[PDB]
């Protein structure tokens, strides 16, 4: 029983340093956090300007760190040496990368009710992670019957989503799967004609 | 060169 | 505008495992290879458009390691609890016949960070053109990770990714076929 051997008890230490950026650069956040297994137990939040314990166990280590005044100068002037410098190494291939939607459609391969059709929307291969997905026929959005599957990360840079509509196909009835997104100044749309 | 510095790591008191 | 830049690192005992890693917004920007002592890069071009050195990643892991000693014994050796991972098999893309796609195998939830993962092909073990993440940080301190495998769309080849973790009793073995 158990799905994998050598259970011997595991210890996990956890170290993060968040860089938080608003409006480009105008406003920096830096979070460093002390985990220990599951639970965070000491941090220190640029906000506040020195360490704090999160918990009990996080006690000693707020206290002697705010007993090193270079430590707490060199953390206080992280959001300039740290998070601000790393986010111009980066900015160019990071905050800046656009990358266009592929956007298919298609019956679906179940086709549950009679007289309707069962129709996917199908984005992929996007980013950034915003984006709208919605379904119109003729003119007008579809308000009820949508499904979708939210976002979804791949893992590598790229995301997807996939969005389901059961129609009930009259003659000169137009279906249109629009998608909105930042890499594109107007909406990407694919169109299916019953 | 366009370098990604690290935060340090610092020890608990001994 | 509004993002996040996460450096997140990590020591495992008694597995004497060492991570660390760049995250923006939720991908990996590049992680620190703990054997090979180098720089390895998410995509490929990120490594043309900077750098990072390795050895400043090396010293905080043996910080890292040091403070996980102290904070076992002062917690009177309290050991995580296991946390069970979330998995999720999907496509890259709409998958058609005979048009090359991928299989992304998706574990999201768990702790430790210690998984294993087996892609099976009609039942089989396959390792063919494999690809795996390293361990990706959460914003509830689980892990996230994704494995890939390459393949061509078949009728007659049905998959499976099988996953094993401390907090399962039994194998996970999430299906993908061909829908028909």
């Amino acid at each position: 029983m158990g799905s994998m051997g050598d259970t011997r008890p595991r210890f996990l230490w956890q170290l993060k340093f968040e860089c938080h950026f608003f409006n480009g650069t105008e406003r920096v956040r830096l979070l460093e956090r002390c985990i220990y297994n599951q639970e965070e137990s000491v941090r220190f939040d640029s906000d506040v300007g020195e360490y704090r314990a999160v918990t009990e166990l996080g006690r000693p280590d707020a206290e002697y760190w705010n007993s090193q005044k270079d430590l707490l100068e060199q953390r206080r002037a992280a959001v300039d040496t740290y998070c601000r410098h790393n986010y111009g190494v980066g900015e160019s291939f990071t905050v800046q990368r656009r990358v266009e939607p592929k956007v298919t459609v298609y019956p679906s391969k179940t086709q549950p009710l009679q007289h309707h059709n069962l129709l996917v929307c199908s984005v992929s291969g996007f980013y950034p992670g915003s984006i709208e997905v919605r379904w119109f026929r003729n003119g007008q959005e579809e308000k009820a019957g949508v499904v979708s599957t939210g976002l979804i990360q791949n893992g590598d840079w790229t995301f997807q989503t996939l969005v389901m509509l059961e129609t009930v196909p009259r003659s000169g009835e137009v279906y249109t799967c629009q998608v909105e997104h930042p890499s594109v100044t107007s909406p990407l749309t694919v169109e299916w004609r019953a | 060169f366009n370098c990604y510095f690290p935060l340090q790591s610092y020890g608990f008191q001994p | 505008e509004e993002h996040v830049i996460i450096q997140a690192e990590f020591y495992l005992n008694p597995d004497q495992s060492g991570e660390f890693m760049f995250d923006f917004d939720g991908d990996e920007i590049f992680h620190v290879d703990m054997a090979k002592k180098e720089t390895v890069w998410r995509l490929e071009e990120f490594g043309r458009f900077a750098s990072f050195e390795a050895q400043g990643a090396l010293a905080n892991i043996a910080v890292d390691k040091a403070n996980l000693e102290i904070m076992t014994k002062r917690s009177n050796y309290t050991p995580i609890t296991n946390v069970p991972p979330e998995v999720t098999v999907l496509t890259n893309s709409p998958v058609e016949l005979r048009e090359p796609n991928v299989l992304i195998c998706f574990i999201d939830k768990f702790t430790p960070p210690v998984v294993n993962v087996t892609w099976l092909r009609n039942g089989k073990p396959v390792t063919t053109g494999v690809s795996e993440t390293v361990f990706l940080p959460r914003e509830d301190h689980l892990f996230r990770k994704f494995h890939y495998l390459p393949f061509l769309p078949s009728t007659e080849d049905v998959y499976d990714c099988r996953v094993e973790h401390w907090g399962l009793d039994e194998p996970l073995l999430k299906h993908w076929e061909f829908d028909a």
